[PDB]
């Protein structure tokens, strides 16, 4: 289309070009209508010709087969200088058709005979011979197991002809790179599919050329990578080392030659080639791992493999070393099984050399003048190293290396960056040394709390991180709790060290939560002055969370006054903000109270006065008033709902004193501002109190009182689409009733209008609201099931019956309609679940309903199709069949 | 008593 | 596979039908199946059909051609299409008189091939050209042309939306040719019913495809012939049905009435003429034809429902439609009336949507006439002896009537019809079978009649307990059901409770009425729960004497359930002595069986007593605050030794031990917060018995104790001690040869229990010695082909790994995250490897969505670690796959944004092995 | 379905 | 997912 002017070259023009794409995608000789006259659109044409001719494979007649070949052969010859990447699209398009043994049925010899000796057939002949055995059994086109049976064994027979063609390609102007890039990609394919299948490459030109090009310093990155990838392809083609006579030996000696070329590329700092070599080296080791482990230093298990990966892992550019990582993990996972102590022992001298190199790579530049950024590119590299150091130390003994690491700290005046790297490594393997008998853990702990403030920020920061891991050793040795907390207070008071210190205190609080009644006051003073320290959000939340969990473990006598002293700091701020007349934002104070109430959950026996009740009753008015002040703001009201949710949970079984005041205020605020978070909070109240018979009536009055304002808001123009949140949270609340007290809802006048609105909301194209409505329908109908006659099921069976008499037909009808006409396929497993549940309550009633639905459905679709679909659903013996039936049926509209 | 549950249900 | 010799095929065919060893048929069916799936089927079936030696070989061969063409048209080169066509057309001509079963298979084969073959465009006209004028070809030409529109949408057949819509528009274009042939088939041989059947079956098939031009068909005297056959008395069952199905086919095609209106007028008038033919078929008791007409009449009403409702009595809305169905609904054969039912539901439903009172006015007359006819159908024969049966060919019919009557009375007003029904008992001298039919209709609608209209329900209810014992057993049976349905009325009018219970006690004492009386007493217990405190002692005497009444199982269980549900509502003062007197009659029987050592237990099995105690404990759930002594604790602590000793006596019997575990569950559950005094005794005895007899129900009961008490910090340790102590004997049993395969319920119940720990107390299990062995066994158990044991293992793996996701950073997640981390650091790779392996080699596709869930959870915990693990798994995987497919699958899995994308990826990957 | 359904258990609840 | 996740809730547990 001419109006594509903006597309290639502000969205306001390109938005126009884009619209006509989606119109045309679905449509169908008709694409090749361009080039009425050929003059320099052709990108969009060629790009379209790929995807459409691909789809056309399984659409077109067998009439005009060679037309596709000859049109494509013509086009590709005429479009040689557009782009190297368009050639690939066209080559693939040809090859996935040409492979299919109809048409001219032309097996390998045919392309060879028709094209080979034409000097400019080779660029494209190679391109199609490369992709053809690569897209046998392979993606975008469907796998084609039908055709596969014959072909690979003919390509195994003909591979010699393709190798001989490739030898013609190197004599005929193997002078410059683009031809060899094609030759290597082609050879890599016929390697990859194994189809050489014989000993012969010792008597061949191509394999020597491949390695020569890789040894050259004057070679291009393009050619170097295409050759590197060819060598990897050739290594992967060693499916098993001995399944045919070992061309493996040729590839193995070949790669080992590249060490000189490697060392020279690193001296030149030719990094893209250094990376290409480290890949080849790693894929050699991967390809022969089994031989290395089972026959160490023997034949193709030769340990020069690991020795090359050890020189790579020493390269100062960290991007080089982390190539070799997955091989080290894989070597480790093999050693972790076999348990031959020599097949541990030999390799332990290599694993220690790797672990030394990795530890050296963890050293910061001595330059540095801060803490480590954990989001640096070095910071994130450090994590990958850290996680690999963990695994290989676990094969060696975490005691043995934690021992030797600490030895390095306390000898020969270690510079700061060595000291910090050691503390970093030690923090990775702490939490993996045995705590049942290792007093050396106490040495490091003691020796760290006695480290002076004068050492560089990094050494202090990381020793604070290590002190966190060592929280497990603190719990067993609480004489250290006091010194440890002291060391962490001191770090907490320096901005970059503050967050790391907070993490470690939180670790101490969590791990030692039982043994910290004496230390709660220290935490409480920090918690009081939380904002003075300049912590991250996570760090401040972790510090409160910790104080509250320790508070929950105090003696019941102390909690009331300790809880109020935690909260007061936040309660005062809120009281001041009520006296602030608009603009205020209570969010940060509500969210701190929420963390406190979430985690202050003491264990109280029955009849015992729960110690939070007094604090929550004193606080409730300031939160109640905050909610009413900000009642118009949806966000602040959600921050209130979440604070008040945990405040009532904080009071244990004594919730009853607060539940009616909360439910009242929820109804009052919702009645004026229909924020869906009140429906969601109501759903939490129903879920957690609905099984108590005293709460059931109050909660049903709450549902009835939340429904009137809800329905009025959905009745409005575009009310479903405008309030998908409200639909989601309405059916959440109704489903919690069905789970916790179905009979209470089912006796009520409100279940019928909830089910009427469910049927209407089936039409709303919103994935989470849809998911919520369909769950309500499924769960409501499931309360008509009674697979245990010994249950007191009879009354609910009765009341679901009454409800389904008058709305079961309207339900099945709308469900089928919304599948066919309203909503995309994402609904179908959920509708299938609802239909399946209706059948599992009453199959013959369901049969009638689906029947009268199919009759009511709005000529294209045939009465036979309707009746076949009914048959398919009503006789499915599993829910998944209903899904398939309904999907296939849905495609007809 | 439960009859009153019907009364507050009725209005609008 | 080598090609078999043809005499091997012939003896195999002869063994499928005529081997006197019927296992010979197993081996014949199997091996001829392998032949049918094999390559060699094409030639072998062609040769058998060329040889034409017998029916057995020709049936097998034609059936094979069909099966191969539909499934395997792809394994034929395009050059073989017209060869196979002309081969098939040779075979069907040759075999036209051999057997029609064979012709059917060949007709299918030819159609299937014609639909899949696009070269042979216009084939309809070519089949007509070749065979139209030879009268001996018309039988099979019709058979082909009939099945051809039926196989168009056959999902056996591999045709795209494009090609199928091109087929249908071609079939539509040549449909007039096909109709013209059918007219030729009635100028020639139109006097023979065999040819008329084939013609009407063919016409019907082409109507069903929607391709006939209704205007051309209106101009066609072939529909006049079709109606004339339906008017004539002398037609066979088969022709009458073929013509009936054809008229319904013609009606089915014209739902868009306004675009088909000339033919709609002819089908509408044509069906209404069949009234005389219908009345004559009733008079001579020609039930085949009566049923065939009721179907045609009903399909007319179904087709014109909108015209009926929107324009009543006008044009194709003419109410002669309903009047015909009212004629049918009066036929004495109940099989006739129930054809019209789904139309009456559909009409009643449409009226319930369009609340237009001049629609409702008109149709109320029709619905009430039907209601009277349906009500007469509920009358039993006057010479019926006993109660009405339910799971019976008339019992079942009565349910369907009752349901339609219920649904339609809602449109008339349930109280207005219930009033008029009671009037029918009061007025005239009604015989018993009318009186019981009315009580049956009344019982069905009673619970949909309004307790605001109290006076009429009260009169009915009173009169119905005052009727005497001399009344026919079926009236008494049905009255007892009605009394049980009107239980809501007794609750609103408690002066009736005592008379009603009295009425029901008399029925309870009379064996055929007893189970219906019990179900009604259970309703009164349930519904009148508040007023039952005065009547508990009556229920306690029933419970004492329960075996004397000759009740059904569901009647005895309902009665106990009821007594326990009202006991639960007594004052807490009274419950202990009442609960113990309810239980003691069961506890005494168990004490006896503990004393009776000198026998093997059989025929003195404690099952029925344990079951009854379980129902009592299940339902005795009083509302007790922590300040109140729980009144069950006292009773359960006295009974506990009896059950504890029963369990030890029967420790070797898996079933009795299960009945004991089920009783001991409900005993502990019953006692509320006093479970603290009973968990250690229970858990102890469970471990002790399980240590000797590894019944999986102890693992399951442990799972329930973990689910219900794992949320309490005091029980977490005792429950972990239990899991560790149940694991030792469990693992020892799975270590044995085929221990997974032989004990799938042990695997199921072990992972159920481990998963309840993950749900209620995850950090308790994760700090334990035993989590790693449980994962190790989970990884082994991924190999077990058992749907439920698999489902249980994959749930454990999913819910275990999920405890590392921690998306809300405000939760107490850090210690969980760390402990899952340590567990997965040491077993996560081994898990991903076995998951991949078991999809590819071990287990069928039923596992894939569950494995996809586990893999998705591992990615959601830590994706870059997952990437490595799946990679090293794909490397560790043993010419069938290439490195590129491994890498494509890795990429397709690891880039996913929803769980179900992994399902598809893993499935497509799985097909490669 | 199995023995486990007759227990009014988590095995039943939805 | 949504606001609903920041509650230790049935939404979180299932
Ligand atoms: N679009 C609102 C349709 C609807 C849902 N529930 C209802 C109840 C009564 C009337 C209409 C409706």
């Amino acid at each position: 289309y001419q109006a594509v002017q903006a597309l290639y070259h502000d969205p306001s023009g390109k938005e126009r070009a884009s619209f006509w794409l989606g119109e045309l995608q679905r449509s169908v000789e008709i694409s090749d209508q361009l080039l009425q006259i050929r003059q320099d659109s052709c990108y969009f044409a060629a790009q379209t010709m790929k995807m459409k001719i691909q789809t056309s494979f399984y659409e077109l007649p067998t009439d005009s087969h060679a037309s596709l070949r000859d049109s494509l052969l013509t086009h590709i010859q005429n479009l040689k200088d557009l782009s190297p990447v368009i050639v690939t699209q066209l080559a693939l398009a040809i090859a996935d058709l040409a492979l299919q043994m109809p048409s001219w049925k032309g097996c390998v010899q045919t392309l060879v005979e028709k094209y080979s000796n034409d000097v400019t057939s080779l660029p494209f002949l190679l391109e199609i011979l490369t992709v053809l055995p690569e897209e046998v059994h392979s993606r975008s086109l469907r796998i084609g197991a039908n055709r596969r049976t014959e072909i690979i064994e003919d390509l195994a027979f003909y591979s010699s002809t393709v190798v001989s063609l490739l030898m013609t390609c190197v004599e005929k102007a193997g002078t410059d790179e683009k031809m060899l890039m094609k030759v290597f990609r082609c050879l890599g394919s016929w390697f990859n599919l194994g189809v050489l299948d014989s000993n012969f490459m010792a008597n061949n030109k191509l394999l020597a050329l491949l390695f020569e090009v890789l040894q050259q310093d004057k070679t291009s990155s393009n050619l170097h990578e295409a050759a590197s990838d060819c060598v990897c392809s050739a290594l992967y083609a060693i499916e098993n080392v001995e399944t045919n006579l070992p061309l493996a030996m040729q590839l193995f000696q070949g790669v080992l030659t590249l060490e000189t070329a490697y060392h020279m590329a690193v001296a030149r700092e030719d990094l893209d080639k250094v990376l290409n070599y480290c890949r080849i080296f790693t894929e050699l080791c991967e390809t022969f791992l089994e031989k290395i482990v089972c026959t160490p230093g023997q034949g193709l298990g030769d340990l020069r493999t690991l020795e090359l990966l050890l020189i790579c892992a020493g390269h100062p550019q960290y991007e080089v070393v982390e190539i070799s990582f997955n091989f080290w993990y894989r070597l480790g996972e093999h050693l972790y099984k076999t348990n031959d102590e020599v097949i541990h022992g030999i390799f332990k001298a290599y694993i220690q050399r790797l672990l030394h190199a990795l530890a050296r790579h963890c050293q910061l530049e001595p330059d540095h003048e801060g803490v480590p950024e954990e989001t640096d590119d070095f910071g994130e590299f450090r994590m990958r190293v850290s996680d690999l150091v963990k695994d290989l130390i676990f094969l060696i003994g975490s005691m043995e290396c934690f021992a030797q690491l600490y030895s390095t700290l306390k000898e020969g005046n270690p510079p700061w960056e060595v000291t910090e790297a050691v503390l970093f490594i030690m923090a990775a393997i702490a939490k993996s040394v045995d705590p049942e008998n290792n007093p050396t853990l106490v040495e490091v702990l003691e020796g760290v709390v006695r480290l002076p403030e004068t050492v560089h920020t990094a050494v202090r920061y990381t020793s604070i991180e290590l002190v966190g891991e060592m929280s497990e050793v603190v719990d067993r040795n609480p004489q250290f709790l006091d010194p440890v907390l002291g060391y962490l207070m001191k770090g907490l008071a320096e901005k970059p060290l503050a967050s790391a210190a907070a993490k470690a205190i939180h670790n101490i609080c969590s791990v030692c939560r039982d043994h910290m009644a004496q230390h709660f006051n220290g935490l409480l003073e920090i918690a009081r002055s939380l904002d003075s320290f300049l912590l991250s959000p996570e760090a401040a939340v972790g510090l409160l969370k910790g104080t509250a969990l320790v508070l929950a473990r105090l003696p019941l006598d102390k909690i009331t006054e300790c809880l109020s002293e935690l909260c007061s700091v936040q309660v005062m701020a809120l009281k001041k903000l009520l006296s602030q007349e608009p603009s205020s934002d209570p969010t940060v104070f509500l969210d701190r109270l929420a963390v406190i109430f979430r985690h202050t959950n003491p264990i109280v026996e029955n009849g015992q006065t729960h110690p939070c009740q007094k604090v929550i009753q004193e606080i409730w008015p300031v939160l109640s008033e905050t909610l009413n002040k900000h009642r118009a703001d949806n966000r602040i009201v959600e921050r209130c709902c979440r604070c008040l949710r945990f405040a009532v949970r904080c009071v244990g079984k004594g919730s009853a004193a607060l539940l009616q005041p909360l439910v009242t205020q929820m109804v009052n605020v919702y009645h004026v501002h229909q924020h869906s978070c009140f429906l969601y909070l109501g759903s939490i109240l129903v879920d957690e109190y609905g099984m108590e018979e005293g709460c059931r009536q109050g909660l049903l009055d709450m549902l009835q009182a939340l429904c009137i304002p809800t329905f009025q808001l959905l009745e409005q123009q575009n009310g479903l689409q405008n309030h998908p949140d409200t639909v989601d949270d309405l059916f959440r609340l109704a489903t919690r009733f069905i789970q916790r007290s179905p009979v209470t809802l089912l006796r009520s006048q409100v279940v019928i209008p909830i089910l009427q609105w469910a049927i209407a909301s089936t039409t709303l194209d919103h994935r989470d609201a849809n998911c919520s409505v369909m769950r309500f329908l499924r769960d409501l109908i499931h309360t008509g099931v009674a697979n245990d006659h010994e249950e007191d099921f009879e009354l609910r069976k009765e009341l679901i019956g009454q409800v389904m008499n008058q709305l079961g037909q309207q339900l099945v009808s709308q469900l089928l309609h919304t599948c066919c006409f309203c909503l995309p396929p994402y609904t179908l497993p959920d509708v299938a679940e609802v239909l399946w549940e209706i059948m599992q309550v009453d199959r013959p009633t369901f049969c009638r309903w689906l029947e009268n639905s199919l009759k009511g459905l709005p000529v294209t679709v045939t009465h036979k199709q309707l009746t076949d679909f009914h048959k398919q659903v009503t006789s499915a013996e599993e829910c998944k069949q209903v899904c398939w039936a309904l999907r296939d049926f849905t495609r007809l509209f | 008593d439960r009859s009153s549950g019907g009364s507050y249900r009725d209005s609008y």
